[PDB]
């Protein structure tokens, strides 16, 4: 079946939404949508508690689909919604590319081929260049 | 019964706010109702899940209890002297819209013995109404009425208040059996509280010393 | 400090507002109902679901993480001294907007 | 029948978690129904394929089985002394919200020997109720009731799960036949664990020598 790794432990919850998106020149996403259960109190009210507050903004998450490995990233924006008895929480991670996007560096470059260049410049986050 | 024998007529009495501070007027229903009925519904909707085979279903909203009643009143019988159009008078304004508020008269229903959810009286407000008038004279002052009302619970916020200080309280103060165990102390204590109270912190609360300092008698206390 | 020289080059005079705001670490809190406003730099109530006073309806809450930086390490051109003025980093978790209850960016200037 | 012949009564039994934990009131209710219905139902939705191959229906989702149940409740003939308020103050309070959690009881009604859906039980909350008194007394006691329950299927998480190890618990220990082979062995492991268990990983698992190792008695043991 479908199983949400984070941070290394398999993350016993309900899923009620997966999509994993992957393109051609982005950084691949995976938006998860999950329901914190609050109707059945007793001893899992307070237990499902404790496993959403391991979601903290950037952990290992994993994805995996038929005993194979769907998405593999890193958390970002971590949405709740609360509306009324329900109580939703929406969760979306990146991919090792995600560390890349919102840092401005400075290089030069000089005497480098086309690919000295981005093997060197993926290779700061443990992007692996296949070329 | 036990004392004599009358009839206990219903009344409706009508406030203006929510609490009842300010009383609107009030009236009692001749010839009572032969039936009421109080329904019920709670919505649901099953939560849906990729992961698991685990089937549950999530509470989303309690639907408040209607009470349904009739009503007939008549003014030919030479008993009736009064004229049913005073006494629909009033079943048309306290349960209409107030004057001088936006909000309708909040139209609490009593009987004589009758409890109706779990209290003495049925607060609420007048969700629809319907007079028929099915006999009338020459000039047709009108003779009969068959009155169709229908109420909501909307009970007021310190009565609610008080019913949720009984169940679960601040602090518990559970006993100690004979043959006792702090994980039975704590899970007997939990079910006051409904709060899951672990044996570790029911000890330090007490500042007992040797998770055992219980002696078949004595009271401990859980937060 | 007193400025030696701004400069307002053809601004809306709103949008001059709000990009010397950015830069002298304020927000305006404007008022309706008045002409009053308080400017006061970046720097309770207790609305609780056990709380009768206030009636809640949703709370939503987005908690992203991919504009926020730790540093802003931001440094420019001394034209005097010509060293590049030393690297001014402002820690993260000062101006802590979220308080719960249970990267590094930096720029140089020409200029 | 078998020992005696005195009645059993159906028993509403209240708690306030989803499992057994936390006992709330517990109520017997005289007169028996007559009748009881489940209603089963499970929702489809068409393929609307472009490629005009094959009709087909996917699978959504089962809607939780509904229990629906009439009761009488009557206290003027002289056996019956007990005013049929206290008997209603029960189920007008286990089928509606509770005052210290905000939700319903999770409700478990039972009968002595009626096996409900397929267990001795039939768990779930309230989802409706209705109250219609019919006669009453000169001060109005009412002594008529006329109650209209109707509830969900929502069992426990402990119990759900031991009902599902209880079927394909992951192995399967398949014994062979006389006359057998290893496609017909994953045939009949495929079916202990409905997994499609390819019987190549079959001779690795086990230690075949050759494919056709096993000797009409033995068993195979086959994991996922």
């Amino acid at each position: 079946h479908i199983t949400l790794d984070i941070a290394g432990q398999r993350s016993t919850l309900g899923i009620r939404r997966l999509r994993v998106q992957q393109l051609i020149n982005e950084i691949p996403l995976a938006q998860l949508e999950l329901h914190i259960p609050t109707d059945n109190h007793g001893a899992a009210d307070n237990a499902v508690q404790h496993e959403v507050s391991r979601f903290t903004l950037g952990v290992r998450v994993g994805i995996a689909q038929d005993n194979k490995p769907l998405f593999d990233g890193y958390l970002v924006q971590k949405k709740m919604q609360l509306k009324g008895k329900e109580w939703s929480v929406r969760l979306e991670a990146r991919h090792a590319l995600q560390k890349l996007t919102f840092l401005p560096h400075s290089r030069v470059f000089r005497q480098q081929d086309d690919s000295t260049v981005m093997k060197g410049l993926l290779q700061s986050a443990g992007v692996k260049l296949t070329q | 019964s036990l004392l004599e024998r009358g009839l206990s007529k219903l009344t409706l009495n009508a406030w203006k706010d929510r609490e009842g501070k300010i009383p609107a007027g009030s009236m009692s229903a001749m010839y009572n109702p032969e039936t009421i009925q109080l329904d019920y519904q709670t919505r649901f909707d099953t939560e849906d899940t990729i992961n698991t085979a685990s089937q549950s279903n999530r509470y989303v909203i309690s639907e408040p209890v209607g009470l349904n009643l009739t009503l007939l009143f008549d003014s030919q019988m030479p008993g009736n002297t009064t004229p049913i159009e005073t006494q629909l008078a009033m079943l048309k304004s306290l349960c209409a819209v107030d004057a001088a508020t936006g909000s309708p008269y909040f139209l609490r229903i009593t009987w004589g013995k009758m409890r109706w959810e779990n209290k003495g009286w049925f607060a609420g407000r007048a969700r629809d109404l319907s007079v028929t008038y099915t006999l009338f004279d020459r000039d047709a002052t009108p003779l009969r009425a068959t009155v169709q009302l229908s109420l909501v619970a909307d009970e007021s916020f310190v009565i609610q208040q008080s019913l949720k200080t009984q169940s679960a309280p601040d602090r518990a103060l559970v006993s100690v059996p004979d043959l006792a165990s702090l994980p039975l102390l704590a899970l007997s204590a939990g079910g006051v509280l409904a709060s899951s109270v672990d044996y570790l912190s029911l000890a330090w609360d007490n500042d007992l010393d040797n998770l055992d300092d219980f002696q078949t008698g004595d009271f401990l206390r859980a937060t | 400090s007193k400025h030696d020289q701004l400069l307002q080059f053809r601004l809306s005079d709103w949008q001059f507002i709000r990009s010397r705001l950015l830069s002298t670490n304020c927000w305006l809190l404007p008022d309706a109902a008045s002409d009053t406003v308080v400017i006061r730099p970046l720097s309770s109530r207790t609305l609780a679901r056990d709380s009768h006073d206030y009636t809640l309806y949703e709370i939503n809450l987005n908690f992203d993480n991919r504009f926020t930086p730790d540093s802003l390490s931001l440094q420019g051109w001394d034209i005097a001294a010509q060293r590049l003025t030393a690297a001014q980093k402002s820690p993260a978790g000062a101006f802590r907007p979220w308080k719960p209850a249970g990267q590094d960016y930096a720029l140089a200037f020409s200029m």
